[PDB]
């Protein structure tokens, strides 16, 4: 039914640039410029869509709702880095902050009467360190159940070991279902 | 430095009102939106005042940042966050929030606020990006935060959704109506769709209050109180004016929301007066303290405190007083009201 999707703005962000050579039939090198921000430098920034393709008009453009972010990312840089569907009508997306030890998962449903989709801000899930950095790269994904109102998920655990939890999509804590030094 | 360095709670505060520089040079920037300055520091200033400049010339300010900030679900619920967090600064742990959400939108809105175009942030979508902010808020810096939902004077057309919101936000941070904008417009109080509004409030249990009384008569006052039923009064400072209903209202026990620092700069109390305030004190009556705009006032709740203790001679043992008037006088549900004295009787050092 529905297309998500990311959008991402690098207007600001530096632009890396080298030669290219080519086959030497071409007499002037090409210089290659590329977007690419290196480390402490400007990065892009990132927007997130959700349309309906049951709807698509062919008579008017097709309108996409835009989902905000958590105010507790807007606050500063971040970045968008996991979405995984959890429903016909559910959705999941994970936020991380520039600094990468602290990060937020939200869960969005389709709100019928509005057309919009809202995240309970009750159903919010935070995720963090102080060792480090959240995740093995990036945080993991959820793995939700048939209903979608429980998952599963690989987290730290309290000796530092990635095991399996069980969180309820409203409630704070989780039970790990996975223990041992592996 | 602290003037009352315990726990405070808050009534009367505008979140248009309350921005913080930064933020709003950021989305100016970021959006293309010209400023009047570059440096977080300086622009302080230009929107800040220090002179008793007067409601004219207030008003004016608004319009420096405003259009940075509105049509831009971003930003909306980003001041929102931002808010609680700037309150948890000072001693507040409680705190009620209050704002048009007609002038943040750019969509379905009668006229389009701040000269911006059309228009996609709805003013539904407003409130909703509001809420989340202060829910988040409230979650990460610890201070209780309910909203509170205003009719504008001048645009009586809006109050009908305005009142409507209230209603189905109920159960997220929305527990007033109010009525700012311009008191000295002619016989407002009594427009059509304002009345019938305030109407739908009392019949669906949704709380009122009104700025009444600030610079304007006692009769303003009068008809926020017999015709438009408020529960609480925002100012209401030449109400000391007649005397048959100041006594008759000490008499129902009505709540004034007092903003002492914003009366000097907002020109409604002049300096050779006793402040509307210090009457207050000495008349034992149903009183907050508040700040009303920050950002303008260049302020911090401290500053509010800071002068009544100063200029006026105010004591720890009035402040912790009026402090418990605010919870009592407070829009939360009973249940919630008791753990808030709770809370705040036992951090005064007083029983259950
Ligand atoms: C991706 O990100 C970039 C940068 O973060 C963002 O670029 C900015 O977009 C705005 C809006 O287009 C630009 O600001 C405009 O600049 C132009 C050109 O000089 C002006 O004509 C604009 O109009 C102003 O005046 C009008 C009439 O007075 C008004 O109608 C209007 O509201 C403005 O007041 C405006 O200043 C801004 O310059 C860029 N910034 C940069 C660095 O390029 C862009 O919007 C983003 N795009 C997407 C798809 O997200
Ligand atoms: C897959 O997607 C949608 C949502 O699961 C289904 O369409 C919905 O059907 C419900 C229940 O019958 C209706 O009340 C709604 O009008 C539909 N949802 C929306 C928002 O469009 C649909 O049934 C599924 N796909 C098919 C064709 O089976
Ligand atoms: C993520 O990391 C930051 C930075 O590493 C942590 O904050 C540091 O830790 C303590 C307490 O804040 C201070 O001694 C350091 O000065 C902080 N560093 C700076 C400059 O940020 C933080 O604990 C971590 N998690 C977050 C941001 O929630
Ligand atoms: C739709 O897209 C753009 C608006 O951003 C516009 O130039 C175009 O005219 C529009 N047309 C339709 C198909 O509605
Ligand atoms: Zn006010």
């Amino acid at each position: 039914t529905f297309l998500a999707y990311a959008q991402f703005n690098d207007t600001e962000v530096p632009l890396i640039e080298y030669s290219f050579y080519s086959d030497e039939s071409l007499q002037y090198p090409k210089t290659v410029r590329v977007p690419y921000p290196k480390a402490g430098a400007v990065n892009p920034t990132v927007k997130f869509f959700v349309v309906n393709t049951d709807s698509l008009s062919s008579v008017t453009n097709a309108t996409s709702i835009q989902i905000t972010a958590p105010a507790s990312m807007l606050i500063g840089d971040h970045y968008l880095c996991d979405v995984t569907w959890a429903t016909q009508e559910r959705i999941s997306l994970q936020w991380l902050r520039r600094i990468q030890n602290y990060s937020v998962m939200d869960i969005c449903d389709y709100d019928e009467s509005s057309g919009r989709w809202n995240c309970l801000v009750a159903r919010q899930h935070i995720e963090m360190s102080t060792t480090g950095w959240v995740g093995r790269f990036r945080p993991s994904e959820p793995h939700f159940t048939l209903d979608g109102n429980s998952f599963y998920k690989i987290i730290s655990n309290e000796e530092g070991y990635r095991h399996i939890c069980y969180f309820q999509i409203d409630k704070k804590d989780c039970t790990f279902i996975t223990k041992g030094t592996w | 430095t602290p003037a009352f360095d315990k726990p405070k709670v808050e009534l009367h505060v505008h979140l248009d009102g309350a921005i913080k520089p930064e933020t709003i040079l950021y989305y100016g920037k970021r959006r293309g939106i010209a400023l009047p300055a570059d440096t977080p520091e300086e622009l302080l200033n230009i929107i800040g005042m220090d002179k008793p400049l007067t409601l004219p010339d207030f008003l004016a300010k608004f319009d420096y940042y405003m259009p940075a900030i509105a049509g831009c679900r971003d930003a909306i619920k980003r001041i929102a966050y931002e808010f609680v967090e700037m309150k948890a600064k000072d001693g507040v742990v409680y705190v009620e929030v209050r704002y048009s959400p007609h002038l943040l939108a750019n969509s379905k809105v009668e006229p389009i606020p701040w000269n911006q175009a059309e228009g996609d942030l709805t003013p539904d979508e407003v409130v909703s990006l509001v809420n989340q902010g202060l829910q988040e808020g409230e979650r990460d810096f610890g201070v209780k935060v309910r909203s509170i939902l205003c009719c504008m004077r001048h645009q009586p057309s809006w109050s009908s959704e305005v009142v409507e919101l209230c209603k189905k936000y109920r159960e997220q941070t929305v527990v007033a109506i109010d009525l700012a904008g311009d008191e000295t417009i002619e016989g407002s109080s009594l427009f059509p769709g304002h009345v019938q509004a305030y109407a739908e409030a009392v019949k669906s249990g949704v709380h009122r209050t009104v700025h009444a009384g600030e610079v304007g008569s006692a009769n303003v006052v009068k008809e926020a109180v017999d015709t438009l039923k408020t529960e609480r009064l925002g100012h209401g400072y030449h109400t000391l004016e007649d005397t048959t209903l100041y006594n008759r209202l000490r008499q129902e026990n009505m709540h004034f929301e007092i903003c002492p620092w914003s009366s000097y700069l907002t020109g409604a109390w002049k300096p050779d007066t006793e402040h509307a305030v210090i009457r207050f004190k000495n008349d034992q009556v149903n009183y907050s303290l508040n700040t009303d705009d920050p950002l303008i006032f260049k302020s911090t709740l401290d500053t509010d405190y800071q002068m009544t203790k100063k200029d006026m001679g105010f004591t720890e043992e009035e402040f912790k007083r009026l402090n418990i008037n605010a919870a009592k006088s407070s829009f939360l549900p009973e249940d919630e009201k008791k753990e808030l004295l709770d809370l705040l009787y036992k951090a005064y050092r007083m029983p259950s």
